């Protein structure tokens, strides 16, 4: 605590890892933590440093979520980790309890020593005595270092019996085969030892290339040495929470940051193997302590998730990027992976939600922030019901034309409406140092508009945090609803008469000659100015602040609508041919030749139809409808012997066909299964249609006959779901479109 | 008309003969070897079942109608780029 013994330097932070977790002496209300930093001077000169901290158990209940943690099951899994020779693969059994431990540790952390970023710089003062960082601070002293990257590629050979994997599958219908090739490595972890491995890894200034016929004998093929890509250093350090001396060995890196890896084909075994080897190669003198060994992917769920990474908590140190490629934008996607890291300190995705406040803080600030509002906002958020009709007074099949019509739209509203409501209600916090992750929050707003990597971010974050707390969904529902309301009263006055939408973005009819052009212009923008006015004092009005003012964008103009249902519509322009489609499904390669098809045929009857002309004229359209149906399915007859074209996506929640068991021979092509599958049919008899997951055998394939008219009489049922609806809403026609396939055309695919 | 009827070389005459000929039961073994051969790429497998089994299932018509049928559906396959068709795993050439 004196200031007359603590020295100070400026220097920068690149990265945080844990390194242990254990139990003072005599105690059972909490526990303790070391953590270690890789530091950087103004000039680049790796340095270690290291710091310690106490975490309750009331945070760690909170950070959970849930009362069924304690803090003997956290210390039993943190020293069970320590050994990766038995136990490589410990997240596995468990992962909320890591995350947790993880986000509790970090903001432990931040709170206590003090105001930490990454990539900026710093004033770090320590004790000379014990040799802990004990104050940290922020100042200005020039242009820091530039990051570096270096490139990696890594290759191995696994042997694992399909039964087992056979087994593991049956266990559990629906799961995916990476957790299941992982599960089964985790049974028997001798087999990590006996595989085959390759690594090249480039960096600015040198190269490391090995071959290993087997990991547990020396190299068949070498170049490069390893005391250059790091540096082993030694440090005695003297915590609090033990009563002797303690040492701690750790490695630093040689010129460079981070590593990135294409996404070609990632596999994680390959990398746990790897470093594996190296974490037991490296702990054998004795007299020092051993670090963790844990890691974090979207694998290590029975179900997978829909976002792909790498996440890194213990061992080595530094984090790595995979970053898919074939992209002629790499070196942007690989700065705005660079950019997240950064902003977010390196916890998102791994953690998830918990970046921006605890899940069990959210129903007392949902509860104080709708308490003030106002009465009849209040009153609309307590009746608040999903499947409500309010404003867009239209219906199923109808059409408007020639009149001018047009499309606005309010670009990220969610994101600013929670930023705001949290705000508000942050009164009701009983703490003052969570309103750091509500700053982070901010941030990322207000870098919304000219950065894209912030607006894919939000768009991933902000449905985890309402599905965290419904109290959130019913009173972003409320205020939305009454935005919507306050809208439509406006508009009313504008010479204006909203047709569609929700209120983030909707479409509307305009009242004005039909026929001048240089006057129509003047009105759209005069309405556009109107609403947004309106829509900013009723915001105002309920003591609601933005940070970014709202801003309302006009996404065209034209001539001719049809509806036919409530998500699909079709607009015309009847003067360049532009033309918009809303509301088709797109599942696969073959379903977009068909909405290309139904834009040019729905294009030629629309212009038909000005032709004043009497009832013929359905009959005529009806004509051209049938047409271009022939020729599609003429067309598909020249590609009947491509199977990637035919295949179609499965998700998790639908239900699909049983594994054949020669797909559990594939190999080190399961890996990369983590969330959608790709499904195709075949007839190998008679009547059978038997199903063939495409992506897990070896190329090029050897299959029957393709199933042609499953897959086309799907198509074309979409297909008539649209012609349907615009026979009955342009010319107020009864009789349903039915293209007789049947008894035409099923003699070419028989 | 090229994908639906005999190959142009097939009915010309040659030097000599380069099919399969064979008895019932000879048939069935090499059936069942090209099958094997043929499986770890894609192919679905057959599952068969025939009287005295441990398993009565349906279908108890055994192999008298059933090498008709797979014969013909192999020889009615056609053939992709390169890749010679599967029946070569049958005949054991690669010139078909």
């Amino acid at each position: 605590m004196d200031t007359a013994d603590i020295v100070w330097v400026e220097e920068s932070v690149s990265a945080i890892t844990l390194y242990a977790v254990w139990l003072p002496p005599r105690a059972r209300e909490y526990f303790h933590a070391l953590v270690y930093f890789v530091c950087r001077n103004a000039a680049g000169e790796g340095r270690a440093r290291f710091a310690e901290v106490s975490v309750t158990a009331t945070e760690l209940r909170d950070f959970y979520g849930s009362a069924d943690v304690s803090v003997q099951a956290v210390v039993a899994a943190a020293r069970a980790a320590t050994t990766p020779a038995a136990s490589p693969l410990e997240p596995l059994e468990n992962p909320t309890l890591w995350r947790a431990l993880y986000a509790c540790v970090l903001a432990a952390l931040e709170r206590q020593t003090g105001p930490v970023a990454l990539f900026a710089p710093l004033r770090i003062g320590s004790d000379p005595r014990t040799g802990l960082v004990v104050k940290v601070e922020r100042a200005s002293w020039g242009p820091p270092a530039a990051p570096r990257a270096a490139l990696l590629v890594a290759e191995a050979n696994i042997d694992i019996d399909p039964m087992a994997l056979a087994a593991r599958v049956a266990e559990h219908p629906d799961a995916r085969l990476a957790w299941a090739r992982l599960a089964a490595i985790r049974d028997t972890p001798q087999c990590a030892s006996a595989a085959s491995l390759t690594v090249n890894i480039t960096t600015g200034t040198a190269l490391f290339a090995r071959e290993y016929q087997t990991l547990a004998f020396p190299p068949i093929k070498k170049e490069g040495a390893f005391g250059d890509l790091v540096e082993v250093c030694e440090v005695g350090l003297r915590p609090r929470g033990h009563p002797q001396r303690v040492t701690a060995r750790v490695l630093l890196p040689r010129d460079y940051d981070y590593f990135v890896s294409a996404g070609e084909k990632f596999s994680a075994p390959a990398l746990v193997a790897l470093f594996r080897q190296w974490h037991t190669t490296v702990h054998a003198a004795p007299g020092a302590l051993a670090p963790v060994f844990a890691f974090l992917g979207p694998e290590f769920e029975v179900r997978g998730g829909p976002v792909p990474y790498f996440a890194v908590l213990g061992f080595p140190g530094w984090p790595t990027f995979t970053v898919p490629a074939t992209a002629e934008s790499a070196r942007d996607l690989v700065r705005g992976a660079a950019a997240a890291y950064a902003a977010l300190l390196g916890a998102w995705p791994a953690v998830g939600a918990r970046v921006v406040l605890p899940p069990r803080a959210w129903p007392g600030v949902a509860s104080a922030a709708a308490g003030c509002l106002l009465p009849a906002v209040r009153e609309a958020v307590a009746r608040w019901h999903p499947a409500t009709k309010i404003i867009q007074l239209l219906d199923p099949p109808a059409a408007v034309g020639p009149v001018w019509t047009a499309r606005f739209c309010f670009p990220g509203l969610r994101a600013q409406l929670l930023a705001a409501l949290a705000d508000l209600g942050g009164s009701g916090l009983a703490d003052p140092h969570g309103r750091t992750g509500l700053a982070r929050l901010d941030a990322l707003v207000v870098a919304a508009p000219s950065e894209p990597w912030a607006g894919a971010v939000l768009e991933r974050l902000v449905p985890d945090t309402c599905n965290a707390c419904p109290a959130l969904r019913q009173l972003l529902g409320g205020v939305m609803a009454a935005v919507c309301l306050q809208i439509e009263e406006t508009a009313s006055s504008v010479k204006f008469a909203v047709c569609g939408g929700d209120g983030g973005a909707f479409w509307g009819v305009f009242n004005v000659d039909p026929q001048d052009a240089d006057a129509a212009s003047g009105v759209i923008e005069d309405a556009r100015r109107a609403i947004e006015t309106a829509v900013g004092a009723v915001l105002r009005a309920n003591a609601v602040r933005l940070r970014h003012p709202l801003c309302l964008a006009l996404e065209g103009v034209y001539t001719h609508a049809v509806a036919w249902s409530q998500a699909g519509v079709w607009f015309w322009n009847s003067r360049d041919n532009t033309d918009h489609l809303g509301g088709f499904p797109l599942r696969g390669p073959a379903y977009t030749t068909a909405a290309g098809v139904v834009r040019d045929t729905l294009r030629r009857v629309l212009g038909l139809t000005t032709a004043c002309v009497p009832e013929e004229d359905a009959l005529t359209a009806r004509g051209l409808m049938e047409d271009a149906c022939d020729r599609l399915i003429l067309d598909a007859f020249n590609k009947r012997l491509d199977a990637e074209y035919w295949s179609v996506r499965v998700s998790p929640f639908e239900a699909s066909d049983p594994l054949p068991p020669t797909a559990f021979r594939g190999g080190a092509l399961l890996d990369a299964e983590h969330y959608w599958r790709r499904v195709v049919r075949v007839c190998p008899g008679g009547g059978e249609s038997v199903g063939v997951p495409v992506d897990l055998y070896p190329r090029p394939l050897v299959l029957p006959p393709v199933d042609c008219a499953h897959h086309l009489r799907e198509i074309l049922r979409e297909i008539e779901l649209v012609f349907t609806g615009v026979l009955a809403g342009v010319w107020g026609e009864g009789g349903k479109f039915v293209y007789p396939f049947d008894d035409k055309m099923s003699f070419l695919f028989a | 008309l090229r994908a639906r009827t005999y190959a142009p070389g097939a009915l010309t005459p040659a030097p000599a003969y380069c099919g399969a000929v064979d008895s019932a039961t000879k048939m069935m073994g090499r059936l069942a070897d090209a099958e094997k051969l043929l499986v770890p790429r894609g192919w679905p497998a057959f599952a068969p079942a025939s009287p005295g089994e441990d398993t009565a299932g349906g279908t108890p018509p055994p192999q008298t109608c059933g090498i008709v049928k797979r014969l013909l559906r192999l020889a009615a396959t056609e053939q992709q780029g390169p890749t010679p068709p599967a029946i070569a795993a049958l005949i054991r050439n690669a010139a078909v």
